[PDB]
Order: structure tokens, then C-alpha cells, then sequence
């Protein structure tokens, strides 16, 4: 028993990270195969980074102005092209290390384990979700960038996301594989903000099953609810609304523990209306929303990888 | 405020 | 910014996890150079856990007893001993994959990474704290036991845990890799209870540092306190006693942000007699205990390995 | 209860 924050081991994603470097600017790169990955904004001065225009910074950079380095292996930069935010930098030499891979764009309210790194090494893992309003909330210095985040199925790395900017209340934006961001951000240190954001539903009474897995039980038995009386409720406290979909997709916890559905509604019904009342969900106070609803079944039955 | 590239 | 309970990397410990069978009894073990440690009571039939002799059932085995298996590669066992509560198994063939280490005892208060395990493979990676009562609270189901925790410095992997058992209130109890418990508990599924846990004050501190070097500012106030007027509150609230070699540990921290140490005291003991009013910090409703003022500067600072 | 070895 016990329900914790569980990152995916790191292992297969720890040898593709590499250091990239371009005049004063250093981030991380992604190496698989041939080429390494990285936000394209290693090639900006700190004087470029307002107004940057890219492809004319790109066009006076040539391949050997892009240092590379694999722990204490030097790569040769064969070639430079940009696409969308990344750049593409073509190897002498082929990763040995490469694991299966897929690279996928993932929905909002989906998780992925962040592996940080700095200088091309892993400082940490954490777990993440994309929020509704295309952030995350992360933990991210300067030189950070380039960092991925990911999910492993079986042996197979599915790459959702890599690291670019923090925003100024102090999340997180970055883009897929492909170099496109997730939401309406640009990376430029323009004025930007944040979309208003939403509360993962679906993700919360996940997080109330794996509680109740674990023995809690408090917040149970309350009168039952329908649906559409739980949306009346949800919305008021900007709680995405829950749809038959979410609802097929949670029969898995349902079915384990016995509780259907629409009474967990009628448990996070009465929650939003009254709090906690200092009380406590697996060691919170606050209404979890990062556990998706596989997140709960991997971790309680013990998948592995 | 402005974003911050990392 | 942005701060989160941040996991190790966890690629260097991957390679050492492997699979140790006894009869019908299977959990993990740690293959470092040609030895595998693992937890004693894999040689325990379900019938033996009540009251086990573990050195007459040890004597009752020989190598041929211990199925090894690292992935699908069968290591042959040819040699066996118990150091406390852990089976040394000599193999016959050195990991390869084996890394700089050390075996240490950490103190209550101290955190480290757990890379959970099933049947010698890993499900996932996450951070816990050894609470004052010896115990921790992670997340473990049956089969999990020689799941390892550990800090890494430098390329220097120092593993502190060997997860053992799980106690009724749900948290768990384990030894250092010596085979010596944490806590006054034992391997056998007799009635056992944790004593009485208390909060870890110079992490709740550090904590408070994490939030304002993030900028959460609120609980800031303009008083100081002494170390006993402070440790007098501690004491009501089950808090532990901050000792000057706490104070001088946050120094870092109060360096940092230029908030003396009996400084924020004065905001803890504010937090502690009025409570929140219906605010967060750092996204918790709660004082979060299992950052140690190392792991804020960790964090805050980059480090990598 | 009992402790439960894992």
C-alpha cells in the first residue's frame, strides 16, 4: 500500500541527453540515432531574445559553431536544419544507446515523467501533467531547456514534450518532438501569459479510487448523484465537466473497488461544497489532479518496464 | 511580464 | 522556479536490479560486482513468517536453492551468507553494469530515491524521507521487497535502503544494506507498531525557504523569535526540536534569500498557532517535511550527477 | 494486525 508521486525509471531516456552549445548559450539536447534534438533558441544572444529572427540567426551559423558533447565524447556536427522551434543537428555518429521510441502529442490532463537536466545531465525526475491551459507545472532553471518528458509502455520511449521557457507566474511551456508548442506561446521573451486553468476532474476521482485502494474512507457513503447535477457543481468551482467518456474510462477503478462511478461524483460533490474540513487524502489537503486514471492502475497493480 | 527561454 | 518533489535518476540503479526465487518466495535483489544482497526472508515459506529461526533456515539451504535471474540471463549461485537481516548471494559472474558505490546509514530526517521493483524489473522511481520514527511512507506492494532507496553524488551512488516489510498503519520498514533495520522492528509478521511520528522542522524550514526563493512571500512577518521560545512551540505542535546544527545547516538557505534562520522560525510558529487562511504554499495546504534543506539547494541550484 | 512482509 501507499500512493505516491512515481516517475517512470529513467534509465533508457538518461543516454540520449546530451550537452549543446552555441556561443554563450548551453542547453540540452536528445540524441537518437543521427541527430540531436534541441529548442532553437541555443543559436540567440541574450541580446536576441526579444525580437529573435531565427532564420537569419541560423543562416550565419554553420555546423561547427554547434558544440556537442555526449559525456566526454565530442559528436562532429554534420549538418543544421531548423523545423518549427527545434533544430535538428545531423551526427557523425549514431547514439548506441538510442532506445525504441515514439514521439506523440499528448492530450491536456495527460502525465508524463520529466527527467531535469542541466550541461547534458540528469539532475531529477518528477512527474508532470499537461494542464488544460497548455502549461506545466515543473521545476525548471536556466539551462534547463531541452529537457524531455516522457512515458515508457513495455520498452518503447513515447517523447511527448521538450523543455523551452517559464512564463512569469512561474509555469512551464515547451513544445513536442516536432519543435510545435503546446498552447499559444511563442519562444521569445515577449510579454506572455497563461490561459486561465482548469481542474483536472477525471484525473481527481482517479486520485479518490487510489485512496480508497489505500483504506481511506472518510469521504465515502454520501447521498448519490447524476451527472448533470455533478457538472452543475463542477463548473462552479472550474472543474472541467465529466462526460460518459470519463466516466467509461474510470470503470476499471469502479469495478475494483466497488464504488461506482457517480457515487465517487457524489463524494467530490459534497468535497467541493464543504472542503476537507482539515482532514486529509493521502497525505494532502487539497484535491489531487495529476494522477490519471491508468497512472492509479500501473501503480497500484506494480506494472513494470 | 516577459517569458524567460531556458 | 517552480519546486517539486524531485527523484534521483534512477539509470545507474536499473542495472543493478535483479531477481531472487526461493521455492515459491520471489522479491529483488541488488547485484553490485559479483554478489546479489538481497532480503532475508526469501527464504521463507508463508508458514515460516510467523516466528522464523532465520539461521536454521538458512542452514536448511544451499546455493542450489537461489534462482537468480538478471532479465533472462540465469546467475548461478555459488555461495551464500546473512549479515542481520540481508542474504549475501555470491555469483559467479561480476555485473558489468555495476557502479561506483557506498553502503551508508542515514539518519531520521534524511531523504532518498526508492526505485520500486517487481520480480527484478522497475515500475517506477520516486522520493521519500526516513520519518523520525524510523519508518517511511512509500509505496510497495507484495513482491516489492530488496527494492532499493538511494542518494547519488558525484557518479557515486550511495545506497541507504533495503525495503523489508509493511507495517499495519500502512508505511513502511526496511535496513541499510549492512542488513540492519531502521527503527526498532523486525522481519517477522508479528504485531508491530510504529511509535508515535513527529514533523521534521528543519525541512518544514527549508521548505519555507524553497517557497520564498520561488517567490511565495505571504507568510513572511517582521519578528524574530529565540531558538527556546521557538522550540517551546515546536514541542506542542509533535514537531522535533531544532538544534543549532539545524540552524547552521540552513545557512544556505538564509544566505540565499537573507532571512536569518530564528527568522522564519517566527513564520513557522505564526503558521503553526493560525494556520493557513485558506492559502498555499509552494501548492500545498500543508508544511511539507520531506525536503531537507540539501535537497532545496539541490534543486535551486542545478546540481547534476 | 500484523506486519506484512513484502
Amino acid at each position: 500500500s501507499g500512493f505516491r508521486k512515481m516517475a517512470f525509471p529513467s534509465g533508457k531516456v538518461e543516454g540520449c541527453m546530451v550537452q549543446v552549445t552555441c556561443g554563450t548559450t548551453t542547453l540540452n539536447g536528445l540524441w537518437l540515432d543521427d541527430v540531436v534534438y534541441c529548442p532553437r533558441h541555443v543559436i540567440c544572444t541574450s541580446e536576441d531574445m526579444l525580437n529573435p529572427n531565427y532564420e537569419d540567426l541560423l543562416i550565419r551559423k554553420s555546423n561547427h559553431n554547434f558544440l556537442v558533447q555526449a559525456g566526454n565524447v565530442q559528436l562532429r556536427v554534420i549538418g543544421h536544419s531548423m523545423q518549427n522551434c527545434v533544430l535538428k543537428l545531423k551526427v557523425d555518429t549514431a547514439n548506441p544507446k538510442t532506445p525504441k521510441y515514439k514521439f506523440v502529442r499528448i492530450q491536456p490532463g495527460q502525465t508524463f515523467s520529466v527527467l531535469a537536466c542541466y550541461n547534458g545531465s540528469p539532475s531529477g525526475v518528477y512527474q508532470c501533467a499537461m494542464r488544460p491551459n497548455f502549461t506545466i507545472k515543473g521545476s525548471f532553471l536556466n539551462g534547463s531547456a531541452g529537457s524531455v518528458g516522457f512515458n515508457i509502455d513495455y520498452d518503447c520511449v513515447s517523447f511527448c514534450y521538450m523543455h523551452h521557457m517559464e512564463l512569469p507566474t512561474g509555469v512551464h511551456a515547451g513544445t513536442d518532438l516536432e519543435g510545435n508548442f503546446y498552447g499559444p506561446f511563442v519562444d521569445r521573451q515577449t510579454a506572455q501569459a497563461a490561459g486561465t486553468d482548469t481542474t483536472i476532474t477525471v484525473n481527481v476521482l482517479a486520485w479518490l479510487y487510489a485512496a480508497v485502494i489505500n483504506g481511506d474512507r472518510w469521504f465515502l457513503n454520501r447521498f448519490t448523484t447524476t451527472l448533470n447535477d455533478f457538472n452543475l457543481v463542477a463548473m462552479k468551482y472550474n472543474y472541467e465537466p465529466l462526460t460518459q467518456d470519463h466516466v467509461d474510462i474510470l470503470g476499471p477503478l469502479s469495478a475494483q473497488t466497488g464504488i461506482a462511478v457517480l457515487d465517487m461524483c457524489a463524494s467530490l460533490k459534497e468535497l467541493l461544497q464543504n472542503g476537507m474540513n482539515g482532514r486529509t487524502i493521502l497525505g494532502s489537503a487539497l484535491l489531487e489532479d495529476e494522477f490519471t486514471p491508468f497512472d492509479v492502475v500501473r501503480q497500484c497493480s506494480g506494472v513494470t518496464f | 511580464t516577459s517569458a524567460v527561454l531556458q
